[PDB]
């Protein structure tokens, strides 16, 4: 199981 | 040896790459050193393309010339902490500055009260995740074709000392031929060695981001592993519901392959999708050579590729211009201009 939709970048984990 | 005649050929061709990149590094520099060219109202805005946490990509028409464009809206006042602002500056002088026929081309840029601009051209053949998505996986010489669009980009842009950052299916738009358009630079940074910041797509990053180490454009070639797994696998290699555990699965060095992938496949991503960075490919004395050559690229004509000279695997359906069949739908929000300028300070290089 895992993300299957759009995914966003994050600038700043 | 592998080659008998093949080698002199290879070898001649390597030359003349060398020959393109520094001209085009020469190029790149012009525009690079030496960069308002519309507002708002000189466009129709006509549908919402696609949503993100700093604004929205909106389908315009260019009121005078009907010509049809991808405008990139950020609101300034979402883009407030300090590496979202700094990589607001890098994609927009990336972009006006670069040329390659895989990168989308940036037409016009400005700013106002509220909101900052990047007017680029349109390519109405849909995200290559929606196509992914829809069909599961791409057969190995399909995902061939589009991953050797991007290598040679990946090339082009490490060439110019351009580390990319954002690799993943969100980002590659279709366009008439079938060919791959890489449509966002937000996270894009011109670095001479390393960079430390901690950014990226959880399911991309390479483990060296994760462990807050200075790292390079290794961090590319590892992101092309992801890239082709998921294309041909139709799900990533590092799977799970929680960016924490994404992470976890990417550290530790395991990755498990569908039994359908060819040995050639799988050779070839483990040897990118390598923790170890004195062993990952792209990242060798042979560099980028390293991947060109892979027995998994063994049909690839480079140059033909880069010539759009190859039959696509897949061309997407067009009603005509301003078409937006081949997008998803998202709801639309009114654009509203303050009366008052924003974080202008903030943002006076752009
Ligand atoms: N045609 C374009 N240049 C364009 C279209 C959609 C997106 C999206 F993926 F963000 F939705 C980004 C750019």
């Amino acid at each position: 199981a895992g993300r299957t939709g759009r995914r966003q970048a994050i600038h700043d984990i | 040896g592998h080659m008998g005649a093949a080698a002199a050929k290879k070898g001649s061709e390597q030359e003349s790459v060398k020959e393109f990149l520094a001209k085009a590094k020469e190029e790149f520099l012009k525009k690079w050193e030496s960069p308002n060219t519309a507002q708002l109202d000189h466009f129709d805005r006509i549908k919402t393309l696609g949503t993100g946490s700093f604004g929205r990509v909106m389908l315009v028409k260019h009121k005078e010339t009907g010509n049809h464009y991808a405008m990139k809206i950020l609101d300034k006042q979402k883009v407030v902490k300090l590496k979202q602002i700094e990589h607001t500056l890098n994609e927009k002088r990336i972009l006006q500055a670069v040329n390659f026929p895989f990168l989308v081309k940036l037409e016009f840029s400005f700013k106002d009260n509220s909101n900052l601009y990047m007017v680029m051209e349109y390519v109405p053949g849909g995200e290559m995740f929606s196509h992914l998505r829809r069909i599961g996986r791409f057969s190995e010489p399909h995902a061939r074709f589009y991953a050797a669009q991007i290598v040679l980009t990946f090339e082009y842009l490490h060439s110019l000392d351009l580390i990319y950052r954002d690799l993943k299916p969100e980002n590659l738009l279709i366009d008439q031929q079938g060919y791959i358009q890489v449509t966002d630079f937000g996270f894009a940074k011109r670095v001479k060695g390393r960079t430390w910041t901690l950014c990226g797509t959880p399911e991309y990053l390479a483990p060296e981001i994760i462990l807050s180490k200075g790292y390079n454009k290794a961090v590319d070639w590892w992101a092309l592993g992801v890239l082709i797994y998921e294309m041909a696998a139709g799900y990533p290699p590092f799977f799970a519901d929680q960016p924490i555990q994404i992470y976890e699965k990417i550290v530790s060095g395991k990755v498990r392959f569908p039994s359908h992938f060819s040995s050639d496949l799988k050779d070839l991503l483990r040897n990118l999708l390598q923790v170890d960075l004195t062993k990952r490919f792209g990242n060798l004395k042979n560099g980028v050579n390293d991947i060109k050559n892979h027995k998994w690229f063994a049909t690839t004509d480079w140059i033909a590729i880069y010539q759009r000279k190859v039959e696509a695997p897949f061309i997407p359906k067009f009603k005509g211009p301003g078409d937006t069949s081949n997008f998803d739908d998202y709801e639309e929000e009114e654009i509203r201009v303050s009366i008052n300028e924003k974080c202008g300070k903030e943002f006076t290089e752009f």
